[PDB]
């Protein structure tokens, strides 16, 4: 009288791995209703200690772990936003250039002046509607301008 | 050359500003050593095990505000959870939050603090019977031990599939949740290696300690006898099995499920055991194969309350047919072996499955739900110098838990585009990677061309 | 979706998705209509009759065959039978799989092309295939070389197939199947004189045929043990009516096979038919065969059929040689099994017959593209 | 690392490294390919099959043989043969040594220019060399002068070597090989009549060659002992079905060496042929080749040739001087052995051919370069 519950068309005594495709199959169905979240974890130590970081396998769990390809999908994005006010409070150095804060001077403007300046591009930047969108390199060739620009 | 101290103190691997890899791995290990534990990418967050004591429990965060949507506040692990909350609230249909690798004791434990800030969604919604951690700590011995294996670089690591439910009549404090049933792996009973473990169960049940059952279980305690089990590793010096057996003991009676079932219950792996021992012989003049009459059928007769002559004859040399009714002949040695192995190994399988309906019965309450939140363990890859079918086929399914990240990155990414004005430059990465897969995949699949020819 | 396959090797007629073990059901393939006047003016006259429905309904109802010597009668009558099939049983629609097709080998190209014409026109299916008995009795065996005798309700075959391949000179087929054995029956039973002529009555025999029969181990002793004894003597029922007893008229029967004079033809039978096959095909081959022989369906169901053809192939065999046969139990099935297997493999979605080339090309397609 | 070589004396093909003391495995050189409709849809389709797995699977497979006399018929079926050699049994990487060849003497240049052209392009090999079987021969034999007799699966050969050097004039040439041979073989065995042509029927004969064959002492004489008795014939058991028992068809087959009349032409023969090149041959040197007499490989398997030859020269020869003849066990591998010496010196460093010279000029390199 375990037996009623051992016991109870698709196939029969077949298409076993892809049984076990069906049984993930439905489960990834379910799960595309879903909103996911996500985390990825790691040992960075040789061990679980306060002893310190073994690296190698966290390099390649990191390479089972998306992000880090998932970052190289997303570098293509230029996947980058940053926000005008900050941006700019650093940025308009080079412009030396005075026309009044607010809109007199859309960041954009600003940009676009500071831009003929300096570059012309969609692919190292384009402009979005509060912040502003960059070729990864970009933001380190704009400071790497800064330092240079007030250290002379 | 490197994205410089800006870029140096952020939050975010998910605001990379240069893509190398040594970049963001250098730069967290920076937060290690400053111990900074949060750590961010895609749109979430990415966790170590500290293996020290903090109290990042401590309610003076937890409680004291829900907190921010991700820009707005330092990174934990509690606002993933948090934001899914008041989105889901909104929203009102079910998200799940899916934690990745890290197969022994910080994913565990995460996972049971968790749950705890579970609890603290409960204080959040409502205050005024094992604890729910507690009552999932019901489970944990007795399936870790149940569904764990090792790995030749892991020791206790876990190859059923489980996932992890959470069910919402409430809004209020919480309502009950479910762990559930998910890719198992059925040939890890058909084989091991000489320095590999089988379903620890076994290895821990075939340990010396509970006088009666040994002989009760028709069994001798040596592993050493039964060849299909003895395929392994002959033991893990030092995981001690006595104790792990008491365990046992405890959570099967905190089951409040009665002796004589479960008794029988794994008496029934027990049999599994003694089928490996099962082996035929051919005739001449004559293919079939054939028996070798022995006291482990009659064990099996015993255990079953089937008679073994009915086995004899029922099944090996089996009968189907209906609209009329026809009988089945002269197997091959092969097909003998496959096939009894095949049952051993269903029959495991559906112990696993029932192992759900009284359990998640304790769990389960009249309290409604309308909606669910939803844990899982592993989207499990590991690397051997040396590999099998299977490990690769989970490997697959872990890339396809990718493509499944991808695709949704993909639209709210175009979403984000949307946000701010500008036009998609990008097409999907669940189909680009899809593609990778769909090379082990046409209707033509890898896997269903090897298993048809 | 899934895939379907029928079985059309005559006597009771097989169907099943691929991966079930076994076909859903079966039926005969008899097709009768009225004999008499349709006298309650209750009664919804249907014209047309098949399947253990007629089966029961038989008595007034008056037969007909729709296929000789595997050779289908009468075209209309099959799409009866085919569309009852589908509809009743299956309660499929032709779109719903691809659907295969079992075939007497060497035999006429006019059945291959009404046949296709007509499943892809009137039924409109998304793949078609036919193929040849021997290959599915391998497939299910499980040997890639070898001989295969299977005499079913229709023509009677030798095929060896070597591993991989045809060897379409090698083959021989034969109308000796147990219908028109049965059809002896009669001419024979009425010495006992208990005697019945019509296709129902025949049927019947059927029956007598499964219950009955078994295989001469020797004529000769057999005869001897006749002018002996009466336990080769056995009593049976009318499916109705009397009980009737039945000497060596049993066992006398199977030996037409080894004898075909009964009714009288010449072909040295199937032992020395299969034999003289062997001579035909090449010299090395012939080892693996006389390891690897093997029989199925209608008559083969006798006990005894195996060991008697073994004395046989011992006595033309140099003796020298191992020599042994399969003789499984599910043969009158396996047909329809290997079918089965034969539908599972993804290069027949290589292989089938689309819609497209239907459109694009004729019936002429097949005679290319399948065997 | 180490040194590798291939024998392409025609028969089964023979490589292995310098210092092992005899080749790992060896293969035919047969090439076959299928025959039939390829009807189990499940098999793998191969077009090509070579070696033992042929030999296996020869039935319906039919044979093609690159090598005609010697002369290696069609270069692509040879790189499928070599490079099956070198992935399958050999493991090894065209990179990993210097590779030697092993050449009929005296035939096309055609041969040395595509072998080379095929072997640094299409493999990769660091060091090449082509050599002359006689030499080889020697090696082995070791003695530095000689004559050599070795009739293989290939075109049959005289050439005397004196020590250190060639005498290319002296030479000759001859395609008498036991293939052509067994081949004459079948318009024999119709007399008894058991007939059967085909390339597989043929290598059949090949193991009655190895079992049944023995040299005959005297013509005249056997024939008389043919009407006197059987112990001349003996019983022999088809590969697989039938005993067979065969005549002076054994001996007989052999004196077609001595007498190719029996498949016509005029060269007087294996014996007459060394005499008439001898007398080429300068007069002073002949003692030591009546001492020195060497003989190999696959006719020369047979029992007893030495002793008939010695009777023929001591027909011929002045009877005043001493003779004797050699007949090592190994013959049949005397070559490959004879290679592994002549890779083992260093010498070949100075004269292996290297990829440069394949740069710097063609094919032609070799005729100047090799022997
Ligand atoms: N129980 C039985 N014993 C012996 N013969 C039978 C039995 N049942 C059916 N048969 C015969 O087997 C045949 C069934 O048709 P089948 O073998 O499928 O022919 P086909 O080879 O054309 O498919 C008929 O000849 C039928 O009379
Ligand atoms: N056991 C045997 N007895 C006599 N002849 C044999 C035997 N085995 C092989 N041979 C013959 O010897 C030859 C083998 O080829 P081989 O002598 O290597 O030729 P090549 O000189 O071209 O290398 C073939 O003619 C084959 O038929």
């Amino acid at each position: 009288k375990t037996l009623a519950f051992l016991f109870s068309k698709g196939s029969s005594f077949q298409t076993v791995s892809a049984l076990f495709r069906e049984n993930l199959n439905k489960l990834m169905t379910n799960l595309k209703s879903t909103h996911p979240h996500f985390v990825r974890c790691l040992i960075p130590n040789e061990t679980k200690t306060p002893g310190a970081m073994e690296h190698e396998l966290v390099l390649h769990q990191l390479r089972c772990n998306g992000v880090l390809e998932g970052i190289r999908i997303c570098r293509k994005g230029f996947p980058s936003r940053i926000l005008y006010a900050d941006f700019k409070q650093r940025y308009k150095v080079l412009n030396a250039s005075a026309i009044p804060e607010g809109q007199f001077i859309d960041s954009k403007k600003a940009s676009e002046k500071l831009l003929g300046s300096i570059d012309i591009d969609h692919t190292q930047y384009k402009f979005g509607h509060t912040k502003v969108f960059f070729k990864a390199g970009l933001l380190g060739t704009l400071e790497e301008m800064r330092d240079e620009k007030l250290a002379q | 050359s490197m994205n410089p101290p800006k870029y140096d103190k952020i939050e975010d691997m998910a605001m990379m500003t240069h893509l190398h890899e040594p970049a963001v791995l250098y730069n967290l290990k920076e937060r290690y050593a400053a111990w900074m534990i949060y750590t961010y990418s895609g749109l979430f967050c990415v966790t170590v095990n500290p293996y020290k004591w903090l109290p990042v429990y401590n309610p003076e965060v937890v409680a004291a505000y829900r907190g921010k949507k991700r820009q707005e506040a330092p990174p934990h692990i509690f606002s993933i959870s948090d934001n899914a909350y008041q989105f889901m609230l909104t929203d009102r249909e079910n998200q799940s939050i899916l934690i990745t690798g890290e197969s022994g004791a910080g994913k565990t434990v995460n996972t049971k603090r968790v749950i705890q800030y579970f609890a603290t969604i409960a204080v959040t919604g409502d205050k005024k019977q094992g604890t729910l951690e507690d009552q999932i700590i019901s489970a944990n011995p007795l399936l870790e031990a149940f569904g764990n294996a090792k790995t030749v670089r892991n020791d206790n690591s876990s190859r059923f599939g489980k996932f992890i439910r959470i069910h919402f009549g409430a809004t209020g404090k919480l309502a009950s949740a479910d762990i559930e049933t998910y890719l198992l792996e059925k040939s890890r009973v058909t084989f091991q290696l000489k320095a590999e473990r089988s379903y620890h169960i076994f290895y821990q049940i075939m340990s010396n300690k509970k006088p009666e059952l040994i002989e009760m279980l028709l069994i001798t305690t040596n592993p050493y006898d039964f060849a299909y089990v003895s395929q392994g590793e002959i033991t893990v010096p030092s995981i001690d099995d006595q104790e792990e057996l008491m365990a046992t003991d405890t959570a099967v009676d905190i089951l409040g499920f009665s002796a004589d079932e479960k008794v029988a219950i794994y008496k029934l792996t027990g049999a599994v055991m003694h089928y490996g021992n099962m082996k035929f012989k051919q005739k001449q003049r004559e293919e079939q194969a054939e028996p070798d009459g022995t006291e482990v059928a009659d064990k099996a007769a015993y255990l079953t309350s089937l008679n073994s002559a009915d086995l004899l004859k029922a099944l090996c040399y089996p009968r189907v047919k209906v609209g009329n009714e026809y009988v089945t002949k002269g197997q091959t040695v092969q097909q003998v072996y496959n096939s009894v192995g095949a049952l051993a190994k269903s029959m495991y399988e559906k112990m696993f499955l029932w192992m759900v309906t009284r359990i998640n019965q304790q769990l389960d309450t009249k309290q409604p739900r309308q909606y669910f939140i939803g844990v899982l363990d592993i989207a499990g890859f590991e690397i051997f110098d040396f590999n099998t079918l299977e490990q690769l086929c989970i490997n697959f399914t872990n890339e396809k838990l990718q493509q499944f990240f991808n695709h949704h990155m993909f639209v709210l990414e175009q979403e984000e585009y949307k946000k701010e004005g500008i036009d998609w430059e990008f097409i999907d990465f669940g189909m680009d990677l899809a593609a990778c897969i769909e090379l082990i995949e046409k209707p033509m699949g890898i896997f269903s061309i090897l298993e048809e020819e | 979706t899934t895939a379907l396959v029928c079985d059309n090797g005559s006597g009771l007629v097989k169907a099943g998705f691929a991966g079930d073990d076994a076909p859903r059901a079966v039926f005969p393939s008899i097709v009768g209509r009225p004999r008499h006047q349709g006298v309650m003016v209750g009664m919804g006259q249907k014209d047309s009759y098949v399947g253990d429905e007629a089966q029961s309904k038989r008595g007034i109802l008056t037969l007909k065959y729709p296929i000789e010597h595997g050779i289908i009668t009468n075209w209309d009558d099959m799409e009866k039978i085919w569309h009852h099939t589908f509809y009743n049983e299956l309660r499929v629609a032709p779109e719903e799989h691809p659907t295969l097709l079992t075939e007497a080998p060497l035999n006429p190209k006019a059945n291959r092309e009404k046949m296709t014409q007509i499943m892809f026109e009137t039924f409109n299916v998304p793949a078609m295939y036919v193929a040849i008995q021997a290959v599915l009795s391998l497939y299910a065996s499980g040997r890639t070389t070898g001989i295969v005798l299977d005499s079913g309700d229709g023509v009677t075959h030798n095929v060896p197939i070597y591993e991989g391949y045809a060897l379409p000179h090698a083959i021989m087929r034969l109308d000796l199947a147990g219908r028109d054995l049965t059809d002896y029956l009669m001419k024979i039973l009425t010495e006992r004189g208990y005697s019945f002529v019509t296709t129902a009555e025949r049927e019947i025999v059927r029956d007598i045929k499964e219950k009955l029969c078994y295989v001469a181990l020797d004529f000769e002793n057999e005869m001897a043990t006749a002018a002996s004894s009466s336990s080769l003597e056995k009593s049976y029922e009318l499916p109705d009516g009397q009980v009737i007893t039945i000497g060596n008229e049993r066992f006398r029967c199977p030996e037409t096979l080894f004898q075909p004079s009964f009714i009288g033809m010449e072909s040295a039978g199937i032992h020395e038919t299969t034999y003289n096959s062997i001579m035909k095909c090449d010299i090395d081959i012939r080892k693996d065969l006389y390891a690897n022989n093997v029989m199925s369906g209608g008559t083969t169901m006798y006990p005894g059929i195996a060991d008697r053809m073994q004395k046989e192939i011992t006595a033309l065999a140099p003796s020298t040689m191992k020599i042994k046969i399969i003789a499984p139990p599910e043969r009158k099935y396996s047909v329809w099994i290997g079918g089965s297997i034969l539908a599972s493999l993804s290069t027949f979605q290589q292989m089938w017959i689309t819609k497209q080339e239907y459109d694009e090309a004729g019936p002429s397609i097949v005679h290319r593209k399948c065997f």
